[PDB]
């Protein structure tokens, strides 16, 4: 009910440290496969943690 | 020696998104020469959001 | 930064206290204050919550509890009256902004009620 | 009852049929046999319901 | 030309079952089998597949099973070990030939298992 909102901008977002880690039990991307995350740029990204 | 203690430009900033800050350095605050010894010509552009 | 809380003390039953919640930040008005306590050996339950000028209290804490905010000094008071032994617990103040992010938790202060 | 192929190494050539039920090497680090949150089954089922 | 799936009797938790999917055909060794799982009224899922050289199981039946081949009979068979009452489903078995895409889907067998 108090979900966070953190802005992400002007950076590089390599996922070889995130997706390759076995800790993240749940990882479901509803728009693309996790592989294509690095090969495509992005825009203003909001980091919402709960 | 000359020092600056007044910063009256804006009251408060709420939606802060993008920021670049240069490394701390020092610039001169003294000098009362009449004739100008230098000139700084600056061009500002905003094309396609850049 | 851990929040600082003060204003509790060991007094007899029916006493009064004034708990404080202190945080650093100019947006102290836009945040919210929520209170939670854990009785010794018992589960933590709801205490109090204030939303700007609004006041809400639970089933067994209404009437006795009264919370007011002083957002200019970055200090929110939690006035206490008619302490009872079932209220003997350590109280923590919770911070939540308009969305609920940037939350902070502090050590809190110890509140104890003494029975005659 | 109507299954479809979802995981494959590349796009199949025109008029090519691929029925291989072998596990796709989905993750960056290969995993062999069964699956975890990686090397998932390349077949999924249509939820055809009236 | 067709596939029939028979078996899936009444057993106890931890017991062993022997389910066979005998196929009407003459090259069913090439038609590698895939086992599918459907919950009683919930979403479907797969079980296993002995695709010739190697095997592949599911998360629920990871290594707990001993999948077998009957190439001299052109039939497939699954060995069920460490059965659980939460695996009460209707297992399937299917094979598609390499040439002239086609399906020989079966009917299903109950996997009812008691709990105590
Ligand atoms: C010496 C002085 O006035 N420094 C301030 C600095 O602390 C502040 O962060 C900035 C805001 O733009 O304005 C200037």
């Amino acid at each position: 009910y108090a979900w966070n909102r953190k802005r992400i901008s002007n950076c590089v977002a390599d996922y070889s440290v995130l997706y390759n880690s076995a800790s993240f039990s749940t990882f479901k991307c509803y728009g693309v496969s996790p592989t294509k995350l690095n090969d495509l740029c992005f825009t203003n990204v909001y980091a919402d943690s709960f | 020696s000359w020092m600056e203690s007044e910063f009256r430009v804006y009251s408060s900033a709420n939606n802060c998104t993008f920021e670049y800050v240069s490394q701390p350095f020092l610039m001169d605050l003294e000098g009362k020469q009449g004739n100008f010894k230098n000139l700084r010509e600056f061009v500002f552009k905003n094309i396609d959001g850049y | 930064v851990q929040l600082q809380e003060s204003g509790g003390g060991l007094v007899q039953a029916g006493g009064s206290l004034r708990l404080s919640c202190v945080a650093s930040g100019r947006t102290f008005s836009s945040l919210n204050i929520v209170w939670f306590r854990q009785a010794p050996g018992k589960e933590r339950k709801f205490v109090a919550a204030i939303n700007d000028r609004n006041t809400a209290y639970a089933e067994s804490v209404k009437g006795r509890f009264t919370i007011s905010r002083d957002n200019a000094k970055n200090t929110v008071h939690l006035q206490m009256n008619s302490l009872k032994p079932e209220d003997t617990a350590v109280y923590y103040c919770h911070s939540a902004d308009v969305n609920g992010g940037m939350d902070y938790w502090g050590k809190g202060t110890q509140v104890t009620v003494s029975s005659h | 009852n109507y299954l479809y192929r979802l995981f494959r190494k590349s796009n199949l050539k025109p008029f090519e049929r691929d029925i291989s039920t072998e596990i796709y090497q989905a993750g960056s680090t290969p995993c062999n046999g069964v699956e975890g949150f990686n090397c998932y089954f390349p077949l999924q089922s249509y939820g055809f319901q009236p």
